[PDB]
């Protein structure tokens, strides 16, 4: 019916509503994530960094 | 004489249902009739509506 096809219409465009919201939330999540990664990716390379400047003081002090 | 008295079914959704009790409570020539068994539900509105 058209009400039927209303009605169906009305809790598929809700569900996708939600959907969508949750969806960007999600890639928010991601995102964040993605976010979080780089920082420690940037803090190891830093550590690394560090490390083969002491390495190479070492070195030359002896 | 006895009248014809003729049957009225409708059906829709939900807040049309209410502006067309509305409509029929305005337009009062309609007797209730319950129907409730075949596959259709009890249409108890909300608590907030019933306080």
């Amino acid at each position: 019916s058209k009400l039927e096809a209303i009605l169906s219409q009305e809790v598929e465009a809700e569900i996708q509503a939600l959907l969508q919201e949750a969806e960007a939330k999600a890639e928010a999540v991601k995102r964040e994530a993605e976010e979080k990664a780089k920082a420690l990716l940037q803090a190891r390379e830093r550590a690394l960094e560090a490390q083969y400047r002491a390495a190479l003081r070492r070195a030359e002090s002896a | 004489m006895i009248a014809p008295m003729e049957k009225l079914v409708l059906a829709g959704p939900k807040g049309r249902a209410k502006e067309l009790l509305q409509s029929l409570q305005q337009a009062g020539v309609v007797h209730l009739e319950t129907l409730r068994p075949e596959a259709l539900s009890a249409y108890q509105l909300s608590p907030e509506e019933r306080a």
